[PDB]
């Protein structure tokens, strides 16, 4: 359900590329422990305003192909209703039903 | 001094010249507007926009964390 969060997603990723790239460990290198004397200071902590979208840490995927609120699986790219869905179907490969 | 009780003589009667400002006193702020609190930040009574002590390492400059092979 809901298309605003798929819509969101699917412009992240060429945003994901655009900005946080050349600001991935930039973070550390110019604050946190890789700033071993060098860094720290105001003049160079002004560089990193445009990641913010573009992080990892908002890349939350949903179901990859119709979107679904939360429940997603990320070895099949799918969800539980959808999956299931998919296995009547016998659409996905090597999937047994458990019995040992 | 009355009749049924007098008064003493035993360490109250010794040195008619003190002060504060007369003389040296180990103590200040008696005034009422000069007190202490020993008010120390709250969430900086320590330190806490720290220098590491858990996760303090030798420069680089890469991209990511524990990337290794790929």
């Amino acid at each position: 359900a809901k298309q605003s969060m798929k819509a969101r997603e699917v412009k992240r990723v060429a945003l994901a590329d655009k900005y946080f790239a050349k600001r991935a460990e930039l973070k550390a290198i110019i604050s946190d422990v890789n700033a071993s004397d060098e860094d720290r200071w105001n003049a160079v902590l002004k560089l990193q305003t445009l990641p913010r979208d573009s992080s990892p840490s908002r890349q939350r995927n949903r179901c990859r192909q119709t979107g679904r609120p939360h429940g997603f699986l990320r070895k099949f790219g799918l969800s539980r209703i959808k999956v299931r869905e998919a296995a009547m179907r016998g659409e996905i490969p090597g999937l047994k039903k458990a019995s040992w | 001094m009355k009749k049924d009780i007098h008064p003493k003589y035993e360490e109250i009667t010794a040195s008619c010249s003190c002060g504060n400002v007369m003389k040296i006193r180990s103590t200040v702020g008696h005034d009422l507007n000069l007190d202490v609190c020993s008010k120390c930040h709250p969430f900086f009574t320590g330190k806490q926009r720290d220098v590491a002590t858990g996760g303090r390492v030798d420069r680089f400059n890469k991209r990511f964390n524990i990337p290794g092979s790929k």
